[PDB]
């Protein structure tokens, strides 16, 4: 793996996601959006097993675009979360288990708060200020512990994010070929395409 | 534990002519180090001018031949006695073999006959049904002792025109069914000497627009 | 068609039930299809759980296979999950559901019986229920079903107060049954059961003080005759 | 086996439904009796139903029957995006809906649907308006414009003599201008009776409210009386 | 006036005392009562025409699909419940590709036809031996026309009953009894595609008792070379114009 | 189904105008449910049944007018949908979604015409934080409808009229408790209304905070609010 | 095995080797490593010999079936997601395939999807796959402009395959070339690697450490 990051601030949630796709010996693509939009104000980044990864995220995309369309209501993050969880917990005692880890981040239009949820391929779900899957956590959690305030402006938090990626490029053996940073707030899901040099 | 598989060796070779095709196999059928029969044929007439050979594990090849010979009986009844295009039997065999994809017929399998244009054709198969059309392919144990030689004396590989330095490749000729038969029965007399799984008898089926003919030649019995 | 089954219930031997303050009582008569038959080999008042009994009016067989299907459903759907036995209200529910399905299912006729199910659960106390072929079910202070239905139901309004001791309700349900009786009237042609105090006498074992034995007691041929003399 | 025609009757009796193609836009319209005084206004204004981000659908018929369609469709709409990654094309969503009312006759022997439906929207990318109509039989047809429902015949007559292919209502605004007039004929009070939705190229579906509907009726019956 | 009635009318999949299965004898009269459809075979192609019958300027014809492709070499025309034949076609398209996969060749028109009949041959609600899973005879007739290299160009009539004949030229639908007796008069073993393109129109003009255009007629053909194309409205018109003239001959 | 008619439905839709009589009134800060009880015998046990007023979840409840054994088959499966939408999304089920879920099973028979339609008509009273307090209706037609005040069963056409008359949008909850009882003045075949012919329910703005208490009235609590006028 | 495909101004180039081996033994060099699916789409055999031929042949069917049913050409995006989905259905039953699905449509432009046994589906511009994949990538990466003359970019495929056939023992034989335009694909011959090597050493001045 395969870098999946995310930090929830005051007014939004931010998700980092390595750009690289590696097939054993060669790096096949240097530009992979490792995230599906689940709805206007809810984003899901993901990493894990080869094919299992995308096929899951798209199944969830479908099922949430369907509940959106049906009740003409934007399903709240807490709920999209607790649904994605159940769908993983279901597949863990199944025949071939989805082997996928995800970060769900979105804006609860009703509490006007940002929320970040972390769910592993087992169905283990917990809500966090910041989170990560794979080994991404070891190099970066020590920095977040230290520099994180929950009142951080969206700008203050992008800064702290670049600092983590920098540490991962320094002490991590994998060449993950950068990140794509996406932001989720009241206005929805936008992507900062000026990052590896901000 | 129970192993549902075997080897019976033997060795087959299929060659596509211009107005003909030959499909040859040895007559020896073995298990390990003993001999089972000196005469138990490997190459079969299937009707509609199609000869085939499913070589490797006898029970699996015998069973695949049966199953195709039957696919013909029914393409008859089902499509008013129509002739099975060589190219169409190949594809039906792909579907036959891949049917048992996850428990394959352990056979390298070759068919020969005439394409819809009258020219000679030969097709080779995986045990899982990859098929390509071939000029000449050998399958079986002694496959490796035949092909190099054929590449050289049939497709004139690595052969140049004398005294042209090495710039003019020896010009590809086309060969009488009588010449191909020469090369076949020398490919085999050769292999028989250096492969212990080859010997006993050599049977060739020959397809022309006139039908299917059997020639048979003896092989060293050691 | 449910209506025609309620009709088989309207004829067929009378049976009744009376709830009291400290117990419930249910009874019917044992009409002997012959004097050659030994009427002790057939029970119109059957135990479902040691806290719950039942009586019927109508088609004999349909009652048997309903008492059986009913006992089983008490384990399969409650005891094997929660370790307790079911409460009267809910076991009754699970029987109505059973009969209501013979209704709304194709290829089968509803049952020719109305049931009176009597019992005691720790939280709801005593209670007495009626279940009809329709699958509907109603809670009763007291009622009767069958031929003598109308005579007896009228006598129960006249004689019932909400201060009856169980012994008072036994007394009533004997008079009530004496006016309707078709054959003879003794302990051999009356079946009476009660849902009263816990009977430790009848547990079969002694050593755990937390389970105290059956509330359901079926009065013996003798106990009945004894009450009919001082009657 | 005739029960088909009977259902097609229930169509007739139901909430009246219309639709109208444009130079580059599409519109529906339909509904029933304002409010029986005491009914909740704000919780079933579900006249036209959204199928995908770019495809809508109205119906004339048993309201309780539509829902079973407006779902089986809202679903195949996703189950197409999912197994082919490509929004459903308006003809296909339509052929799937109609193909279902069809299979509700010829097998098992079960009852057919009490709905005709109109289905509108733009295919993905392509900006050429599409409008279709289904009926309990299994028939789908494309229309430059159409109506089905109650007193639907009065409207189909109106429209025929008011739409021409040579010049289709190009303006967004004016394309609605027309769809209104055509329901005022059959309603039973006016603006308070039937409402509308509007879809423009590339998943831009914006349904109209009460206040935009009366900057229309009361800008129609102005030009009207002027003789 | 007067009333003739047998006691075995009605009867569903049970024999009359004659051996007649009236449920299906009637299935066959309702072909005579749908859209007109006509097929003619030359040695240079096969032509299929139908009656569109547009019922408005709004309804943009062409959602009237009464002629459809099956593979590039096989087309069919239909008279009757066009909606009831959705499944009949799906099975034919599916069978023709399925054959192409399993065998690397286009599927014989004779056998593509028989396969469609073998489908409507699963009519019933109670069968022991082999199961026939469906509900009613298939309520639509087909003209199936195409080309394989064994038996030249071909025309076929597939009936709901599951059987078929190979007509050298056939008409089904509202006009059939009459159109048919007209083809029986004007067809020869030596027609040219040009000649039959037109004879199909002449016979649609007749048994429609009307003057025809591209809003009420659709023409299609199937050649060895170009495959199975359906004439767009322009071509169908200067084919029509070309008759307005040819018949003003005498 | 001759003229565009749902026969087997009208059959049971008018079988409804026989049994029971139920009412729902939506106030601005609460909701109210109420029903009359079937032809009662002296000896029927009043307090137990809760025979025509059933709880669905801590935030939703229904009044019934129809065959009891028939609604229990429905309610059992609706109390479950509630809990499946919990275990699944960890939020309480939204009222409209539950209503539709049933209405869709009702219409399930209104079409797979191989089994028999549903007795029963429902008034649903529920709260969810998306659409304030809600009032819904469910005939076996399959249709549901929004209501500020509604009624089903015998003497239906009559009460709908008194309701239309005394209702005001600014209404409180206690004001609507009366309007419900008051207008079972008329729509009562039993001359004089007792606490035992009744069953009642409320969904208020909580007995304390900004939240939602639910309350199926115990017999005594009825004879207490009946005290406000009805009988004394 | 070596297979490669890439996008450019003039569409898509596909190039493959043709060697197929059973260990040290070379069993055929007459392998069609490019699969003519239908005349508007190509797939590249790489991984499992049969597994590729078969499901892509099958794809060709499900593709016709789709054009008849919608009277319109199927989009590379959906052609590929059909194969990706059918193959993910058999995950770890032991399927082996690694293939580039290639097409040029009105709506999408030149479009390449990489699809493998694992269930992966990836849109890209440049994909090489097989034993000699790394060698091809080397040549492609250094000499790849987007606006390449259709004739220069066809030569690039011819040669990124050469680099690989040379080094890799398991690639070699002959090179098959394909060009994909909006109007369909066009074969560009089968050039035997034997003779082609020498032709390139002279004209390019390259392969300088190969005494000849």
């Amino acid at each position: 793996m395969d870098i999946i990051l995310g930090i929830r601030v005051q007014d939004s949630v931010i998700l980092a996601s390595s750009k690289a796709v590696t097939r054993g010996i060669s790096v096949l693509k240097d530009s992979d959006d490792k995230t599906r939009q689940l709805s206007p104000h809810t984003l899901m980044s993901f990493a894990g097993e080869a094919g299992d990864t995308v096929q899951f995220a798209e199944y969830i995309q479908a099922n949430i675009q369907l509940y959106s369309i049906r009740e003409d209501y934007e399903l709240s993050p807490q709920a999209v979360s607790s649904f994605v969880r159940q769908e993983l917990a279901k597949s863990i005692r199944s025949r071939r288990p989805y082997q996928v880890n995800v970060l769900i981040g979105g804006y609860d239009k009703k509490k006007n708060k940002p929320e970040l949820y972390q769910i592993d391929y087992l169905g283990t779900k917990v809500e966090l200020p910041y989170g990560a899957h794979g080994y991404s956590g070891f190099y970066t959690f020590s920095l977040l512990d230290h520099h994180y305030r929950p009142d951080m402006t969206t700008e203050e938090g992008l800064d702290l994010l670049k600092l983590c990626v920098q540490e991962l490029e320094k002490r991590m053996p994998m060449d993950f070929k950068g990140v794509i940073v996406k932001i989720v707030d009241k206005d929805g899901i936008r992507q900062v395409d000026d990052f590896q040099a901000q | 534990q129970f192993n549902p598989y075997g080897d019976n060796g033997g060795t087959i070779l299929g060659i596509a002519g211009e107005d003909f095709a030959v499909l040859a196999g040895d007559t020896r059928n073995i298990t390990d180090y003993s001999i089972n029969s000196r005469y138990e044929p490997k190459v079969f007439d299937c009707g509609d001018n199609i000869v085939m050979s499913a070589n490797g594990f006898a029970a699996d090849g015998d069973a695949l031949v049966k199953r195709f010979k039957n696919s013909v009986k029914w393409y008859h009844f089902d499509h008013n006695d129509k002739k099975l295009s060589i190219n169409s039997a190949a594809r039906n065999i792909q579907h036959l073999l891949y049917g048992k994809r996850f428990f394959p017929y352990y056979v390298h399998t070759i068919i020969a006959g005439l394409d819809e244009d009258g020219k000679g054709a030969v097709y080779s198969f995986d045990p899982v049904g990859s098929y390509e059309r071939e000029q000449c392919r050998a399958g079986g144990a002694a496959a490796s002792l035949i092909m190099p030689f054929l590449d050289n004396q049939v497709n004139f590989k690595n052969q140049y025109e004398p005294g042209t330095n090495g710039k003019v490749k020896k010009p590809l000729k086309y060969l009488s069914v009588e010449e191909v038969i020469k090369l076949v029965r020398d490919s085999f007399t050769s292999a028989t000497e250096r492969h212990i799984q080859v010997g006993d008898g050599l049977e060739i089926l020959i397809v022309t627009k006139d039908g299917v003919r059997k020639e048979f030649y003896e092989l060293k019995r050691d | 068609q449910i209506d025609y089954a309620l009709t088989a219930v309207k004829q067929g031997v009378t049976s009744l039930g009376i709830k009291a303050t400290n117990g419930v009582v249910i009874a019917t008569e044992k009409k002997s299809s012959s004097p050659l038959a030994m009427s002790e080999t057939l029970s119109k008042v059957s135990l479902l759980t040691p806290d719950i009994g039942a009586v019927y009016s109508g088609m004999g067989p349909d009652y048997r296979v309903l008492v059986d299907k009913s006992r089983k459903v008490a384990h399969t759907s409650y005891k094997r999950i929660y370790g307790e036995y079911p409460p009267t209200k809910l076991l009754v529910s699970e029987v109505a559901k059973i009969m209501q399905e013979a209704t709304q299912s194709g290829g089968v006729r509803p049952f020719g019986v109305s049931l009176l199910i009597a019992g005691h659960d720790e939280f709801n106390g005593f209670s007495l229920y009626q279940v009809d072929p329709s699958g509907s079910y109603f809670p009763w202070k007291a009622t009767a079903i069958g031929k003598g239905s109308v005579a007896a139901k009228t006598f129960l309004e006249k004689r019932w107060n909400d201060e009856l001791e169980l012994e008072d309700a036994i007394h009533i349900a004997l008079l009530t049954l004496k006016e309707s009786v078709e054959g003879e009237f003794n302990g051999d042609t009356i079946e009476l059961a009660i849902i009263g105090d816990e009977n430790p006498d009848l547990l079969g074992y002694t050593g755990i003080p937390t389970d105290k034995g059956p509330r359901f007691r079926k009065l013996t041929s003798q106990e009945i005759n004894d009450r009919l003399e001082a009657l | 086996i005739f029960q088909v025609e009977y259902a097609l009757e229930a169509v007739k009796r139901g909430t009246c439904a219309v639709g109208v193609k444009g130079k580059n836009c599409v519109v529906l319209g339909c509904e029933r009796r304002s409010t029986l005084k005491l009914q909740d206004t704000r919780i079933t204004p579900s006249k036209v139903s959204k199928i995908d981000s770019h495809v809508v659908l109205s119906f004339s018929g048993l309201n309780a029957d539509s829902r079973i369609l407006i779902e089986k469709a809202r679903v195949e709409a996703q189950s197409h995006r999912l197994t082919l990654e490509d929004p459903v094309t308006v003809e296909y969503l339509t052929r799937y809906v109609a193909g279902v009312q069809q299979r509700y006759t010829q097998s098992g022997g079960v009852r057919p649907f009490g709905v005709s439906t109109l289905i509108a929207g733009f295919d993905p990318r392509d900006d050429e308006p599409k409008l279709y109509q289904t009926e309990p039989s299994g028939i789908y047809s494309s229309w430059s414009a159409q109506t089905i429902g109650r007193n639907s015949k009065t409207v189909r007559e109106f429209l025929e003599k008011n739409y021409d292919r040579k010049e289709p209502p190009a303006t967004v605004e004016e394309c609605v201008k027309l769809t209104v007039r055509s329901l005022l004929e059959v309603v039973q009070t006016g603006a308070k009776n039937i409402e509308i939705t509007v879809v423009k190229p590339d998943s831009d579906i914006v349904a109209l409210s009460s206040e935009e509907i009366n900057q229309y009726v009361t800008q129609i019956e102005q030009e009207k009386q002027e003789q | 006036m007067f009333l003739t009635r047998s006691e075995y009318d009605r009867g569903v999949s049970t024999f009359s005392p004659e051996g007649r299965l009236f449920q299906v004898e009637y299935s066959l009269e309702a072909i005579k009562l749908g859209s007109t459809a006509i097929g003619i075979a030359t040695k240079e192609g096969v032509v299929l025409g139908v009656e569109k019958r547009a019922t408005s300027p709004l309804l943009e014809s062409d959602s009237i699909e009464k002629i459809v492709e099956i593979d590039r070499h096989i087309g069919c025309a239909m008279s009757g419940l066009t909606a009831d034949a959705r499944s009949m076609i799906e099975h034919a398209r599916t069978a023709a590709v399925t054959h192409n996969l399993y065998y690397d060749e286009d599927i014989n028109v004779e056998s593509l036809t028989q396969s469609v009949c073998d489908l409507a041959l699963r009519f019933g609600e109670g069968a022991s031996g082999e199961e026939r899973l469906m509900s009613r005879p298939f309520g639509v007739a087909l003209l199936i026309a195409g080309h394989d290299a064994d038996d030249g160009y071909q025309l076929f009539h597939a009936e709901p009953s599951g059987t078929f004949y190979r007509y050298n030229a056939k008409a089904i639908g509202s006009g059939s009894e009459g159109a048919q007796a007209e083809l029986l008069n004007e067809w020869h073993s030596s027609l040219t595609l040009k000649e039959a393109e037109l004879l199909v129109l002449k016979i649609l003009k007749q048994v429609m008792e009307e003057k025809l255009d591209e809003n009420n007629a659709q023409l299609s053909c199937i050649t060895k070379q170009d495959g199975f194309k359906i004439y767009d409205n322009e071509k169908t018109a200067e084919l029509i114009k070309e008759l307005k003239e040819k018949e003003a001959a005498e | 189904s001759p003229e565009g008619r749902l026969y087997q439905v009208e059959y049971a839709l008018e079988s409804i105008s026989h049994a029971g009589t139920a009412i729902g009134i939506m106030a601005s800060d609460g909701i109210v449910l109420a029903a009359e009880r079937k032809v009662t015998s002296t000896l029927l046990e009043q307090d137990t049944s809760t025979e025509k007023l059933y709880k669905l979840n801590d935030k939703i409840a229904v009044a019934v007018a129809g065959l009891t054994a028939d609604a229990e088959i429905l309610i059992n499966t609706a109390r479950i949908h509630a809990q499946n939408y919990l275990k699944t999304y960890n939020e309480d089920i939204p009222v409209e979604i539950l209503v539709r879920r049933l209405s869709d099973i009702k219409q399930g028979y209104t079409q797979h015409g191989g089994l028999r339609p549903f007795g029963v008509s429902f008034i649903y009273a529920g709260y969810d934080d998306r659409y304030g307090y809600q009032l819904y209706t469910s005939n076996p037609s399959g249709n549901y409808t929004g209501w500020k005040a509604i009624s089903v069963g015998a003497n239906t056409s009559a009460a709908q009229t008194l309701l239309q008359m005394d209702y005001k949008d600014d209404m409180k909850v206690d004001d609507a408790i009366e309007l419900a009882l008051k207008t079972l003045s008329k729509t009562t075949d039993s001359s004089a209304l007792t606490y035992d012919r009744l069953e009642f329910a409320t969904i208020r703005k909580g007995a304390n905070d900004g939240e939602v208490y639910q309350k199926i009235f115990k017999p005594q609590e009825i004879k207490d609010i009946l005290v406000k006028t009805g009988i004394t | 095995t070596t297979t490669l495909a890439f996008r450019f101004q003039g569409g898509i180039i596909v190039a493959v080797d043709s060697r197929a081996t059973a260990g040290n033994w070379v069993a055929s060099q007459t392998v069609k490593r490019v699969i003519e699916i239908n005349p508007f789409l190509l797939g590249t055999m790489a991984g499992g010999a049969a597994d590729c031929q078969f499901w892509e042949t099958w794809l060709g069917s499900q593709c016709r079936l789709h054009e008849l049913r919608e009277k319109e050409r199927i989009s590379v995006a959906a052609a590929s997601k059909i194969l990706s989905n059918l193959v993910y259905q058999y995950k770890g039953a032991g399927l082996s395939m690694g293939t580039m699905i290639c097409g040029y449509t009105r709506k999408e432009g030149p479009t390449i999807y990489y699809v493998d046994s694992d269930g992966t589906r990836l849109k890209g511009d440049i994909f090489c796959v097989g034993s000699g994949q790394t060698f091809a990538y080397g040549v492609l990466d250094s000499n790849y402009k987007w606006d390449l003359s259709v004739e220069d970019a066809l030569y690039l495929g011819k040669r990124s395959i050469l680099a690989a056939a040379h080094r890799d023992a398991y690639s070699g034989g002959s090179v098959n070339l394909y060009h994909v335009t909006e109007d369909g694909w066009i074969y560009h011959g089968n050039h035997d690697v034997g003779e082609l090597f020498w032709k390139v050493k002279e004209e390019e001045g390259s392969f300088n450490n190969v005494i000849g």
